[PDB]
């Protein structure tokens, strides 16, 4: 029939970019690390524009948007039942296969408990066995205090929201429960306090987006587009939640208007925006403003 | 060294310091020192449980599967990893034990009776 | 490469495997036990126990 | 400063450079070259820039060079199974001589990175050794795990000469 | 195919016949000098078996290893005389040469 | 440890190690299981050996590992 | 002496008296260290402080005692922190003794891992390269006959009782060596009241 | 030294003085920026469209110190020693 | 039966190859030719004491 596009859809992928745009000063900030002497070359204006265009494909490579996966259901499987062994140890053993040439999801992990039972290990423990014997830099085998609610207030507080998103690809997988709570609660904080120039031309701005769509709640996001004039994406933004929400008020009502362009946040601001009083405002001021500029 | 006749076989090598036992599973020859020369480490075992309570272990499985089908031979500790970990039955004298330590536990419980009930 | 090679290594290798053989023990002399004391005379070693 | 011309060409990173790496046929490289003539311009920088290249990343093939024997340069090699490859570098540059060679006799990068992958089996992080081999020397530097007694003393009760004591 | 010689293939040039059915031949590698990093040639002295004893002193021959060493010493055999000393045939042109004079012009047989 | 030139030990001269007395309920039933065991480990003792002979047989002469030879071969010419 | 800036380390940075002190640069900028020769020892001084007793160079940490060395005194802890690079200075280019250095990277990764303290936090590509949770290693295996039928995994594993004449064969085998004969073991392990 | 030392300072070559002698701009390169370009100096008067002829080896002069420490050939008690800050 | 990892794994390589079937892994023990304890060896091979005399 019809199916709802997925995160990794093109259609979907190219909206999310052009949403969040190469900014190369962002992209290649001097990073705060060892420095070495640079070099220098001798360039004219075409091989000044071609390293100028290095620099842009880079930058795509950087700003790749991670998939966005739903929470992964627990483990809970038993290869047997030994009673036999109930009792003889006080401490049950973890069993992993580092062979190297498999995919560390597809690793057998099995525990074998006090009470004889081998079962499958969990996801929790899989992650932390295998940082144990394949160590990736970045990734604490203990969970660091950083993810801590007070911790991570902390960093909201410094507007470090990247830094945040940084922490938790590095050291929990994307199917954890882990890493979708700090995903979602660093995502509240930015709508709260309008954060979204954050990560603006960051890989992660995509999932920002989704995450607002899926909730309804671009209020905030088209609202801070809209001051920064930005309506190509704005405009972009509605399309996406008619898109992924075909039975809506806002999806109904513009295909009844045939609404396009600015009229699509107009249609969408009555019908299903709850900030619709400030949208309209918002938008009539960057009306008024652009005209002028026309003349 | 080339020692006269002897075989591969898959050991545990202890390592770490004094009260700190560790366990390195390599497979190396027959007249070998339990530290010394081996042709392949084949993995790990931790008998102190960690802050949570856990042994780890670590079975290089397809190396493992290797050297069995070279013939390395295996010592009875390690014989009793692999039936711990399921990759092997378990050894019958696991099993013996188990029973051992029933018929021992069961014996005390007998003795307690009596004294609580006798006074 | 020339080494210096070890004549009498191979002169007492050779001299020892024939005394084996000239001078092998005979399994009258080998596995003959005293009854008494169970063990054999050949080399003192006392038979297990569960022989006796 | 570094002697001779060009001291470019006896550093570790220039010899490091040559990106044609022989198969296992080829066994000898002969180089005759001419040291006059416009002609053999292009052997005879060959030979001053990427001979040594080649011989640096092909350490067990024969390189052997002749001067002023034929008429015009050329380049001939000795595959193992006996076949002979003559290849001419008459009128042509070095860069040209250089992609030639590896175009009929140089191992292809899918080769190349096929076997630097083999070179990373061997060395497997999950293995515990000495630092030369391994990254790790033992499980006490695992976080979580029972730290080294030199570090953080164990308790007496997991100590053996408190064990016996309190037994007897 | 098997062979038990170290070296399969070597050029090298010929600095005496003084053996019978055997051409002692000089063959150089570059060798690579630690310190300097540069290149110099390493000699070192093959024997080599010739049948018809057609080599002489000063020509350049490729040599085979044979599967076992005949002699103590000689472990090569004549393969092909790749350049001999005073009539070298041009591989490129296979025109007879004297230095970097054609002896027959190429155009002679087009 | 003592090599086999060693006197032997004065105070060993004597010494007779008597051998564990047996339990018969015990004894059978464990040597039943080391007769199983043995005979399960014995079989995949030989799965594991064919599947070595094997992959040194496919990486020989396979039809993957053939067919790649040909390939540079033809490659070659 | 007792410092007043205990409880609140941060707040002595911002008295006056710290501006009169040292002012705009570090505290370490005026202290150099005494030693015999142009090149200083590697190590500097295992603690300034013995016994409540103060040396005759204290390090500029030991030399002020209302510098406390806190995770919380982030400001502070930037004196010792390469504002370019973002590593620590070793003991030997602020002069600090070893004591108080090691009391300084503790802090300083303190600082860090609360986020009070900002550092350089690199970007790392995704450990695995597919994402599927179908494998049958994080998939639930179907159960074996065995496990359905809770029987055990091999028959051998539960106790057989041997035939009556097999014990009396060993007991003939072993004569005057023979245990008492045990029964079938208890299925579940006992425990002390 | 003293003379030494103030007569190489006042002979350096700006990046400025270099790109109006070359009329070309000169590009920055930093580990840290990545590959992004960086317009240090730009000509004030014309603008070069021919690029600089890219030598496959250039004929420079190298120092053996240099070259020696970067193939780490060379050990010294001496070198890299923890010093006071400057 | 199949120990319990190595029964896991087959079946989990099945399923990753695409094979769908509920048939049970097992082991063919009947080549394994088990022997009693008590039989006779092979007296060919077997060696000979020493000619040291006490
Ligand atoms: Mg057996
Ligand atoms: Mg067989
Ligand atoms: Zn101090």
């Amino acid at each position: 029939e019809t199916k709802k596009p997925t995160f990794m859809d093109e259609e979907v992928q190219s909206i999310l970019t052009k949403m969040t745009g190469l900014n190369l000063q962002k992209t290649f900030k001097p990073a705060i690390q060892e420095l070495k002497p640079p070099t220098y070359k001798l360039m004219t204006q075409a091989q000044l524009e071609e390293a100028t265009r290095q620099a842009v494909e880079a930058a795509k490579v950087r700003l790749k948007m991670p998939p966005v996966l739903e929470e992964r259901v627990p483990i809970n499987d038993v290869l047997a039942e030994d009673k036999i062994l109930e009792g003889t140890e006080t401490t049950k053993y973890v069993f992993t296969d580092i062979s190297y040439s498999i995919p560390h999801r597809e690793r057998f992990i099995v525990v074998r408990e006090p009470s004889g039972t081998l079962r499958k290990a969990s996801w929790e423990e899989r992650d932390r066995m295998i940082q144990v014997y394949f160590p990736k830099e970045g990734r604490k085998i203990l969970t660091p205090i950083i993810f801590k609610e007070e911790n991570l207030r902390t960093m909201y507080s410094q507007d470090r929201h990247v830094d945040v998103l940084n922490l938790c690809f590095a050291q929990f997988e994307p199917d954890s429960t882990e890493y979708i709570k700090v995903h979602h609660k660093t995502y509240e904080d930015i709508d709260k306090r309008g954060k979204y120039d954050l990560l603006r031309s960051t890989r992660y701005f995509g999932g920002m987006v989704w995450y607002f769509v899926n909730n309804k709640k671009i209020d905030g996001l088209l609202i801070d587009q809209i001051q920064r004039d930005l309506i190509d994406d704005a405009t972009n933004l509605v399309q996406l939640y008619h898109v992924l929400h075909p039975d809506g008020q806002s999806a109904q009502g513009a295909k009844d208007q045939a609404a396009e362009g600015i009229n699509l946040i107009k249609v969408f601001a009555k019908t299903e925006a709850q900030k619709g009083a400030y949208i309209e405002l918002t938008l009539q001021t960057y009306q008024e403003a652009l005209s002028r500029h026309s003349a | 060294k080339a020692y006269r006749g002897g075989h591969l076989t898959i050991r545990l090598a202890l390592g770490g310091c004094t009260n700190r036992p560790f366990y390195r599973i390599v497979a190396a020859h027959n007249k070998c020192p339990r530290d010394g020369r081996f042709v392949e480490q084949l993995g790990s075992y931790d008998p102190l449980p960690n802050s949570h309570g856990e042994k780890l272990v670590a079975l290089n499985l397809d190396r493992i599967r290797h050297w069995i089908g070279c013939g390395a031979h295996l010592s009875k500790p390690m014989e009793k990893l692999l039936g711990l970990a399921g990759f092997f039955p378990l050894h019958p004298m696991m099993i013996t034990n188990a029973e051992r330590l029933r018929r021992k536990r069961a014996r005390e419980v007998l003795l307690a009776s009596q004294k609580t009930d006798a006074e | 490469k020339k080494v210096r090679p070890r004549l009498i290594a191979e002169l007492a290798r050779r001299v020892r495997a024939l005394r084996e053989q000239l001078n092998r023990p005979r399994d009258s002399q080998l596995y003959a036990v005293d009854y008494e004391t169970l063990t054999r005379p050949f080399s003192g070693r006392r038979l297990p126990v569960r022989a006796w | 400063p570094m002697k001779g011309r060009f001291p470019i060409r006896r550093t570790l990173q220039y010899l490091s450079q040559g990106n044609v790496v022989f198969k296992d046929s080829v066994k000898v490289m002969t180089v005759n070259y001419n040291t006059h003539g416009e002609l053999g311009e292009g052997a005879r920088k060959f030979v001053f820039f990427n001979i040594p290249q080649i011989q640096y990343k092909n350490p067990w093939v024969q390189i052997m060079m002749f001067k002023n024997m034929t008429p015009s340069p050329f380049l001939r090699f000795y595959l193992d199974s006996g076949e002979q490859v003559l290849v001419d570098v008459e009128t042509k540059s070095n860069k040209e001589i250089m992609e030639h060679i590896r175009k009929i006799l140089g191992k292809n990068e899918e080769t190349l990175r096929e076997e630097e992958e083999e070179k990373k089996q061997l060395s497997h992080p999950a293995n515990f050794g000495p630092r030369k081999y391994c990254l790790r020397e033992c499980i006490c530097e695992v976080e979580g795990q029972v730290p080294c007694p030199s570090l953080v003393p164990l308790p007496k009760e997991m100590r053996g000469k408190y064990k016996a004591a309190l037994k007897a | 195919v098997r062979s038990s010689v170290h070296a399969r293939w070597i050029v090298g040039k010929v600095i005496g016949t003084k053996m019978q059915k055997t051409a002692k031949v000089r063959v150089t590698r570059l060798v690579l000098d630690p310190y300097l990093l540069k290149y110099f040639n390493k000699r070192k002295t093959y024997f080599a078996h010739d049948a018809l004893q057609q080599c002489t002193v000063g020509d350049i021959v490729l040599l085979r290893a044979l599967p076992v060493p005949r002699a103590k010493h000689v472990k090569h055999e004549l393969a092909e005389i790749v350049f001999k000393v005073g009539k070298v045939i041009d591989p490129v042109t296979g025109k007879p040469c004297a230095g970097t004079t054609y002896l027959e012009s190429p155009l002679s047989s087009e | 440890r003592k090599t086999r030139h060693d006197p032997l030990a004065k105070s060993k001269i004597e010494r007779v190690n008597m051998p564990p007395a047996v339990d018969p309920a015990e004894f059978f039933v464990l040597m039943e299981r080391y007769q199983h065991y043995r005979q399960t480990v014995r079989a995949l003792r030989m799965e594991f050996v064919s599947e070595v002979q094997r992959k040194v047989h496919e990486a020989r002469a396979g039809v993957l590992a053939e067919r790649k030879a040909l390939k540079d071969a033809a490659e070659h010419r | 002496p007792i410092s007043p800036y205990k409880d609140e380390p941060w707040k002595y940075l911002e008295s006056e008296e710290y501006q009169e002190r040292y002012g705009s640069r570090p505290v370490w900028a005026d202290y150099r260290r005494n030693h015999k020769g142009g090149v200083p020892p590697q190590r500097t001084r295992k603690t300034c402080i013995r016994r409540n007793k103060v040396v005759g160079n204290p390090c500029p940490i030991c030399r002020d005692h209302k510098l406390h060395v806190d995770f919380r005194n982030v400001k502070l802890l930037e004196q010792f922190v390469c504002a370019h690079t973002g590593i620590i200075f070793y003991a030997p280019y602020t002069g600090v003794c070893v004591k108080q250095h090691k009391r300084l990277t503790q802090a300083i990764q303190k600082a860090r891992d609360h986020g009070l303290l900002i550092y350089h936090i690199p970007q790392v590509e995704p450990r695995d390269l597919d994402f599927s949770t179908s494998h049958g290693a994080v998939s639930a295996t179907p159960p074996a006959p065995t496990l359905v039928s809770g029987d055990p995994w091999y028959p051998w594993y539960n106790w057989k009782q041997p035939p009556e004449r097999e014990l009396s064969r060993l007991r003939r085998l072993y004569q005057g060596h023979l245990q008492e004969e045990s029964g079938p073991p208890p299925e579940s392990m006992p425990k002390m009241p | 030294l003293t003379q030494g030392l103030f007569r190489g300072l006042s002979r350096q070559e700006t990046h400025q003085q270099l790109a109006d002698k070359k009329g070309l701009h000169v590009v920055e390169i930093r580990e840290e920026c990545g590959p992004l370009p960086i317009v240090v100096a730009s000509p004030r008067g014309p603008l070069r469209k021919d690029p600089e002829p890219e030598d496959e080896v250039p004929d420079v002069k190298l120092d053996w110190e240099d070259v020696k420490t970067a193939q780490g050939m060379k050990r010294s008690v001496w070198s890299n020693l923890k010093r006071a800050a400057t | 039966p199949y120990p319990p990892l190595l029964r896991a794994m087959i079946i989990a390589e099945r399923q990753k190859n695409g094979d769908t079937s509920t048939e049970e892994p097992m082991l063919n023990v009947q080549r394994i030719r088990m022997e009693p304890w008590d039989y006779p060896a092979k007296q060919e091979d077997k060696g000979r004491a020493k000619g040291t005399p006490v």
